[PDB]
């Protein structure tokens, strides 16, 4: 080396958070009495992006229309009463704009990015694929195929994957726990008009969709557009309210030449609207995330944990020191996803396998529980302010652009009947006690089942039993 | 030393902190065994002035030290562009700012007229205590003998000696099989080839040294109180 | 020692029953996790 | 567990017959006054005397 | 494959005819379990006939029982003779950096001390009975529990043939135990390897095989030694006994003077100069756990090196351990030499193994 | 609490123990109950009364 | 010894097969807790003999104390040995 | 580290019941070990007193030495018949 490291030995300067809060125009929502929401948050501009959200998800199948959400979704693109799909096309691109559907497992969103004076024609087209589509039977045995190629891929997508795995564990026994395009069973034989006509009868309803817009828009324009075009829109059975029932567990595919190990650990939490959603965020913005290139640079006490681990030099009175070659951690991620009555909340991490029977794996759930634990029991307050400052930071870090905004403010909308302002939100957050977060972290946490899945070489991955047994601790 | 003239003009001292060097507690804790009980306590202690000392680099006048010497290194490179090459001196260079020198290095030509009479026995006896343990002798500096062991190792020196350079690892090496070879037979290198005090470098303490403080420096700085 | 050794011997009996019965229990739970275990395998691609 | 430490250690206690001779008593209305009377217990034989 | 039975293990060539010690040991264990297993097939324990048949029937009645008898005895002053010099190799090489092998040592020293105990109990002579009954005196000073735990452990309120049977029992069986622990040992040993007369990181280059060299170094200097030790078995065979061992125990009657073996003089020292028996008692538990380096356990520490004040030192400790065993059982008789005793033994508590580097820090 | 700087500082050797979690531990008061009811319980002596 | 081997081969089961580590368990605690099971029903089962069939695993004649000038008049070892026994009746 | 504990060795999901012989061979053993520990602390060999020693002395003037004898015989017993079950079982 030769050269010193006088950080070691220097005062340094901490930078404090500031907020900057900038007020925006309030968010005017109106609704038919037919019950279809016309929500729009209006903004200096050029450009805005209209669309309609639906609150039917992949959730509401059995196994047998499994993927259906799906093939509604690309059957809505090939043509209306009116309308053909060139013609559809030829309207699009002659306003110079692209057609977007998103479909998860709860909701679905056609938008289109426009200027202010192509409004009426892109409702116009919304409207009409939305409410008037053919769904023809021959074009249904035409798009099996896409859809077949469109799986394949997406079944590449390790993260997705995971993701699905997750769900599948954690819900067995209802919709919520099913692949969004389904098995391939289903797409190429089982889904028929039948089963699609059913389900847009069954869940495109009025009280269920809502009209957004964001940006250079009026409110006024877009309520007269929806009267005109939704305002006939049935008013049929309200949204389906059962059980989904968490079942703890472990999913684990092996496949041992895959470079990196996949590991998600996630626990039981209430829903979307439950009154501990901010403080679930809040958990979510404790535990943090890290990515490889930090280093040792981990801002929260569980990366640090985990990551101190590969550094420490491990050195004791009567055992040889057993030092980490390297850092095999390549990320970890805390991520919350609710559910209008569920929610799973938990730790993502990607990591080399190590050599064969390490205990690289091992440590690292080992520290992780540990950690899980010890906030359970108790959290400080420089790291409360510090998630609060950081769930304030993302909740403004989401919303960059016309499309971004345009989604927060239809899932919003669908999830809680109307949008909560940013100040409003705020005032909530800065209520929030380090003792009400301690108790909803151990609410939770502390001896509960949790729900693992794993993608890679499992041979160093713990099993379930084992980190069943590490959500509790002896003298706890 | 050859430090004393920066030292000089910094408003420190020219000794050695070799010198300076007292008890100032009662009971040494944590007890440490396999000491006897009594001895357990550490209100007797027996001390041959040759210890480590490493906790003492825990202090804010050896850190002052060190940014004094370290912004003089930065004036420089400000004042001609050399900064690369000032910040790349081998830590024997005395404008290092973690240069150290061994008590023996200065005892023949110090100044010995500012040394308490107990300074001066100290002198003294650093010179002739040297002289009894025959590692001159055998071709080898005292820093040669500061090496880690299998069980509780000493974590800083394990990274003291990755840090130096590939030659002066070799060289160290290559003493410590020579003096091995020689020790298999007590045998001693000629009587013209004895290592000069002076010539007894301290190269392994500047990377000592400095490992110690990049160690604490994640202490002082916590993410958080309960953080690992 | 026969009245002391027939009582002794009743209530090791009893008390071995009881941890028995628990342990079996136990057991029996710990069990759960490995009888139910449920296997998929990929199919390849056959012409 | 504790019953079986208990016993365990219970089969090293003393035996009845040393719990036996232990104790012994003697009728000291029979020894008059100045007078010193040997007997024996424990094999140590053992002086009452009417001080 | 004769080559791979040289290269199993190879060591450092500083090893000076000191490194024997260990070996020497070992050899006397072996001699004092295969003698030990002799006598034991002729024994019976009970305070009726058991100095009988150790003086009638095992040494006169067999070939050579007497001689077996001897070995036995001599074994262990032997062995104790080159334990001792084992553990001052051992402290004047600065080797309680070796932690486990330390550590399982000490054990040993402890389980070793037990046997010599116990075994000597077994002769039901005068010092066999008065040397139990002052040893279980001093177990009687606990608090709170004192005398239950007294009569448990002798089985009643004197000590007889049940007594008898339990210390021929854990006799035959603790040396086993000492077996199963030397083992651990060598194996801690070998995983760390050993020290040499000076310390060094040696490569398989600076190496040498440890077979066939140091077997036929351990041969020679055990040869050596057996001949010291047979200079004892023919010559002087109760050199270091005590004749009162000779008389059958009569619990009415009170030896002139009860003093242990030369190998427990140093502990029995400790003994007389604490006046109060709980503070003794308190005084040997830390004497003995603090032999050992099981603190700090989480706290980091490493061990520097030795020089010359630290031997200088260790040769002090010695000289006082002697002297304090000399006058330890001299005071029976001369009272001033309680000066002498209690200055010897403060020296001993004082004495500086491990030297801390924690002697030397800032304040807050 | 001990006011001195007498502990070597290592870069991840922190929160080591082999009881549980550091900074989750219950006040050590909360055994009291536990402890009590183990030595009442343990301390006792079982005899079969054979004659 | 014996365990040492046998954890450094793992144990057949009821049928043998070759096994990765996603198709084997975890040894700790589930086994421990089945062998306390077991453990516990075979010594009801020993505990049955010991207190009120004591001396249903033996001979009488071993209750006479030894008579070296009278034998037995049938000589015969416990029940465990018994098939050497027979190996030595049935080779003149 | 209890996770670390768990997966120090793992074994086949086929164990059946009859896979804890070797347990109860173990608990036998044990039990064996100690009632001899206990039983020399009180045995005296010789033609003379041997007999005597165990039936006038271990049996009658401790509190469960008749208990401690008994325990030592059954299981040399039972320690037989589980070793041939678990032989019967290898083979
Ligand atoms: C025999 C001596 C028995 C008493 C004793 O411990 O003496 C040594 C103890 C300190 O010994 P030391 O070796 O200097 O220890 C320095 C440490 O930094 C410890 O220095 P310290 O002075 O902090 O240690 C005493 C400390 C209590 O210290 C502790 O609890 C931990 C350290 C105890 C000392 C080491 C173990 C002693 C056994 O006392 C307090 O904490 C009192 C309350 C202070 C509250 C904070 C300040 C006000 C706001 O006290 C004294 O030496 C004072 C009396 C001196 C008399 C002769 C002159
Ligand atoms: C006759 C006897 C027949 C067998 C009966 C025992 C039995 O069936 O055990 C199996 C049975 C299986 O455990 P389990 O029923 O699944 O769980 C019970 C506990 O939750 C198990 O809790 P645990 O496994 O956490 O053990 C509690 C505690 C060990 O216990 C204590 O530390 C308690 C004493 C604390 C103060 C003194 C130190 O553990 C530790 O101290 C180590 C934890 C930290 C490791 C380093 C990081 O119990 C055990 O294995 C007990 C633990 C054995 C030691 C290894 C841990
Ligand atoms: C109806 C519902 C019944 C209950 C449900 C049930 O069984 O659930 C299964 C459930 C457990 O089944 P698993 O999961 O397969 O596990 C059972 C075993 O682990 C595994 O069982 P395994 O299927 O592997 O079989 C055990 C295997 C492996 O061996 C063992 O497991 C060890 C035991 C082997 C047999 C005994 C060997 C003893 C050697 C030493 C003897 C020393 C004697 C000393 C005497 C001293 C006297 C002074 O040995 C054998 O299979 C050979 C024994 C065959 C016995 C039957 C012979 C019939 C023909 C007789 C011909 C005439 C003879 C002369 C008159 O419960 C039972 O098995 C309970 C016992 C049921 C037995 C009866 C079954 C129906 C018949
Ligand atoms: C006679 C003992 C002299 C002595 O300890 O001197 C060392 C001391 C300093 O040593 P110290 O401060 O390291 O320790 C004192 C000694 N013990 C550790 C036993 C408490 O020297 C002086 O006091 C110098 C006196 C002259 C100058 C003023
Ligand atoms: C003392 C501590 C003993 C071990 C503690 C332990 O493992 O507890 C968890 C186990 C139970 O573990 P568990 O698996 O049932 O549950 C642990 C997780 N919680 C607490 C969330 C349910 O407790 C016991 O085994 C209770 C009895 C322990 C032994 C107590 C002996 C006291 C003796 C005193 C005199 C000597
Ligand atoms: C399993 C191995 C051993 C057995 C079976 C055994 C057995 C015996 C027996 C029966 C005696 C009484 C006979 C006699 O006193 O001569 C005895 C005495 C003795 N044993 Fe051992 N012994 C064993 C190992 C040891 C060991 C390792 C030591 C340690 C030094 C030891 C030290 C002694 C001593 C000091 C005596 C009394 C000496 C004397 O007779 O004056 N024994 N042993
Ligand atoms: C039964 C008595 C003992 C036996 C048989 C025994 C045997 C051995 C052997 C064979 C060795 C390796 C060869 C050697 O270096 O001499 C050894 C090394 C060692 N033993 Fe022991 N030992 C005994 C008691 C002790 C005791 C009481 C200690 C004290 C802690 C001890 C501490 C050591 C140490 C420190 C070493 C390594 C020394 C070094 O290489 O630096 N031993 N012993
Ligand atoms: C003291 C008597 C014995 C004890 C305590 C003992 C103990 C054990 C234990 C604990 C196991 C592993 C657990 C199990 O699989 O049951 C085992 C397995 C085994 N033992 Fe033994 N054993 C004894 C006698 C024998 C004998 C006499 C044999 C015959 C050669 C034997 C052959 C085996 C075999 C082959 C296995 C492995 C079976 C398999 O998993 O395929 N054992 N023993
Ligand atoms: C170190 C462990 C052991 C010791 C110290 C020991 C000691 C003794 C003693 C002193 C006796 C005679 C007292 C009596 O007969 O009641 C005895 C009897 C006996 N022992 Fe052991 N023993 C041990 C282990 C075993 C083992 C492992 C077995 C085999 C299962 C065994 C089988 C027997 C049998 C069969 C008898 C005679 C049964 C009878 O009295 O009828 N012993 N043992
Ligand atoms: C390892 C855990 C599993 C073992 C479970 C079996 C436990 C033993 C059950 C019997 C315990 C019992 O009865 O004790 C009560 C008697 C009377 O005592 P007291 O309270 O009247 O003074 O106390 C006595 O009689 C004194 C001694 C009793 C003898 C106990 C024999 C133990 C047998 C162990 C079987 C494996």
């Amino acid at each position: 080396m030769t050269t010193p490291s006088l950080s070691s030995i220097l005062r340094h300067t901490r930078p404090i958070f500031k907020e900057t809060l900038r007020a925006a125009r309030p968010t005017l929502q109106n609704a038919l009495p037919n019950g279809f929401r016309i929500a729009s948050e209006s903004k200096d501009g050029d450009t805005c992006t209209v669309g309609v959200w639906i609150d039917a998800g992949s959730r509401w199948e059995t196994e047998k229309n499994n993927g259906v959400a799906h093939f509604l979704e690309h059957m809505n693109f090939k043509g209306t009463g009116k309308r053909s799909r060139q013609d559809i096309e030829f309207g699009m691109e002659k306003m110079g704009a692209h057609l977007n559907a998103y479909t998860s497992r709860e909701h679905t969103c056609y938008y289109v990015k426009c200027f202010k004076k192509d409004v009426p024609e892109a409702v116009d087209i919304l409207a009409d694929i939305l409410l008037n589509s053919k769904r023809t039977e021959q074009d249904l045995d035409a798009e099996r195929q896409t859809i077949v190629q469109e799986k394949e891929d997406v079944e590449a997508r390790i993260d997705e994957v995971l993701m699905d795995h997750l769900h599948s564990a954690a819900f067995e026994g209802s919709g919520l726990g099913l692949s969004i395009l389904g098995p391939l069973e289903n797409i190429q034989k089982s889904i028929t008009k039948g089963m699609i006509d059913d389900f847009v009868k069954t869940h495109y309803t009025g009280p269920r969709m809502a009209l957004v817009g964001s940006g250079a828009v009026d409110h006024g324009q877009l309520c007269d557009l929806a009267s005109k075009y939704f305002g006939a829109l049935p008013t049929g059975q309200p949204k389906p309210s059962g059980f989904t029932r968490f079942l703890g567990g472990d999913k684990r595919e092996t496949n041992q030449l895959n470079p990196l190990t996949h590991v998600a650990v996630a626990f039981q939490t209430p829903g979307i609207s439950h009154p501990d959603a901010i403080k679930i965020k809040v958990l979510e913005q404790l535990l943090g995330s890290y990515s490889r290139d930090k280093g040792e640079a981990a801002y929260s006490c569980f990366a640090r944990a985990i990551v101190m681990d590969f550094y420490d030099p491990k050195v004791g009175q009567f055992f040889r020191p057993n030092k980490a070659g390297h850092n095999p951690i390549h990320s970890l991620n805390a991520f919350w996803a609710p559910y209008s009555d569920v929610g799973l909340l938990g730790f993502y991490a990607i990591a080399e396998p190590g050599k064969s029977y390490g205990h690289e794996w091992e440590n690292i759930l080992h520290y992780a529980m540990r950690e899980l634990i010890r906030v359970s029991r108790n959290i400080s307050e420089e790291e409360f302010e510090r998630a609060k400052n950081q769930l304030k930071l993302q909740t403004m870090l989401q919303l960059d652009g016309t499309t971004n905004i345009a989604d927060d403010i239809g899932r919003q909308v669908l999830s809680f009947g109307a949008r909560v302002p940013l100040a409003s939100f705020f005032e909530q957050l800065d209520a929030i006690s380090r003792e009400d977060l301690i108790r909803v972290a151990h609410e939770y946490f502390y001896d509960k089942d949790p729900v693992v899945a794993v993608i890679g070489d499992t041979d160093n991955v713990p099993e379930y039993d084992a980190l069943r047994a590490v959500t509790y601790s002896v003298d706890l | 030393m050859n430090d004393a003239p920066i030292l000089a003009k910094l408003g420190l001292s020219k000794v050695n902190t070799y010198y300076f060097q007292r008890r100032k507690h009662i009971f040494a804790l944590p007890i440490t065994i396999p000491n006897f009980p009594l001895a357990a306590l550490g209100i007797f202690r027996s001390t041959d002035m040759f210890e480590e000392r490493t906790l003492e680099r825990y202090s804010r006048d050896e850190r002052e030290k060190t940014l004094g010497k370290a912004a003089l290194l930065l004036k420089e490179a400000k004042e001609k562009g050399n900064y690369s090459e000032l910040v790349r001196l081998d830590p024997t260079d005395p404008r290092h700012p973690y240069y150290f020198e061994h008590p023996w290095q200065s005892a023949l030509k110090m100044d010995t007229v500012s040394l308490t009479p107990y300074q001066q026995y100290l002198r003294w006896h650093c010179l002739t205590y040297r002289a009894m343990h025959e590692w001159d002798r055998q071709g080898l500096l005292y820093d040669d003998l500061m090496q880690p062991k299998a069980l509780a190792t000493d974590p800083f020196l394990e990274e003291a000696i990755l840090r130096l350079p590939y030659n002066q690892r070799v060289e160290r090496e290559r003493r410590l099989s020579r003096a091995y070879d020689l020790a298999l037979r007590r045998e001693y290198l000629p009587d013209e080839d004895c290592i000069h005090p002076e010539d007894d470098v301290a190269y392994l303490h500047p990377y000592y040294h400095m490992v110690v403080d990049e160690h604490r420096e994640q202490h002082e700085n916590p993410v958080d109180v309960y953080s690992r | 020692w026969w009245d002391e050794r027939k009582l002794l011997g009743y209530k090791t009996i009893a008390t071995l029953a009881v941890i028995a019965v628990s342990s079996g229990y136990y057991n029996r739970f710990l069990s759960g996790l490995w009888r139910s275990r449920r296997l998929a395998f990929r199919p390849f691609n056959y012409s | 567990t504790r019953v079986t430490v208990v016993y365990l250690m219970s089969q090293f206690m003393p035996s009845k017959s040393s719990l036996a001779l232990a104790n012994i008593e003697v009728d000291i209305g029979d020894i008059p006054e100045g007078k010193t009377v040997t007997i024996m217990w424990q094999g140590k034989p053992v002086f009452l005397r009417k001080r | 494959n004769k080559i791979s039975l040289y290269r199993s293990y190879s060591t450092t060539i500083l090893l000076s005819p000191a490194y024997s010690l260990g070996f020497c040991a070992s050899i006397f264990i072996v001699i004092q379990i295969i003698s030990g297993y002799i006598l034991a097939s002729n024994y019976i324990a009970s305070t009726n006939e058991s100095f009988n048949i150790i003086h009638n029937v095992i040494m006169r009645e067999l070939d050579t029982g007497w001689l077996i008898r001897f070995n036995h005895i001599n074994g262990c002053a032997f062995l104790f003779i080159v334990i001792y010099m084992h553990i001052y190799r051992s402290l004047y090489h600065n080797s309680i950096t070796k932690t486990s092998v330390w550590i399982v040592g000490i054990i040993m020293y402890i389980l070793i001390c037990g046997i010599a105990f116990t075994g000597y109990s077994l002769v039901y002579g005068q010092m066999s009975l008065w040397a139990i009954v002052v040893i279980c005196s001093l177990v009687t000073a606990i608090p709170f529990i004192g005398n239950k735990l007294l009569i448990l452990i002798w089985g009643g309120n004197i000590v007889s043939s049940v007594t008898l049977q339990r210390i021929f029992c854990i006799h035959y069986l603790l040396p086993l135990l000492l077996i199963l622990f030397i083992i651990i040992h060598l194996y801690n040993l070998h995983n760390v390897n050993s020290t040499g007369d000076n310390y060094f990181i040696n490569n398989r280059y600076d190496r040498i095989n440890f077979y066939p060299l140091l077997l036929i170094r351990d041969v020679f200097i055990g040869s050596n030694i057996l001949i010291i030790y047979n200079i004892f078995v023919y010559y002087y065979s109760d050199l270091f006994g005590h004749p009162d061992n000779y008389v059958p125990a009569n619990p009415l009657v009170t030896p002139s003077e009860i003093m242990p073996e030369f190998y427990l003089l140093p502990f029995y020292a400790l003994i007389r100069a604490i006046p109060h028996k709980v503070l003794g008692i308190i005084i040997m538990v830390l004497f003995l756990l603090s032999l050992t380096n099981l603190y700090p356990i989480y706290f980091i520490r490493f061990y520097n090196n030795i020089n010359i004040l630290q031997r200088s030192l260790l040769l002090l400790l010695l000289l006082d351990l002697v002297i304090a065993s000399k006058l330890c059982l001299l005071i029976n008789h001369y009272e001033s030499f309680y000066l002498l005793l209690i200055l010897s033994i403060l020296c001993v508590l004082s004495h500086h193994i491990y030297n801390t580097s924690f002697n030397f820090s800032n304040s807050i | 609490i001990v006011n001195r700087s007498t502990f070597f500082v290592v870069k991840g050797h922190k929160n080591k123990g082999l009881i549980g979690i550091a900074g989750a531990r219950h006040n050590p008061l909360v055994w009291l109950p536990t402890l009590a009811l183990g030595g009442v319980w343990a301390w006792r002596w079982a005899s079969a009364g054979t004659i």
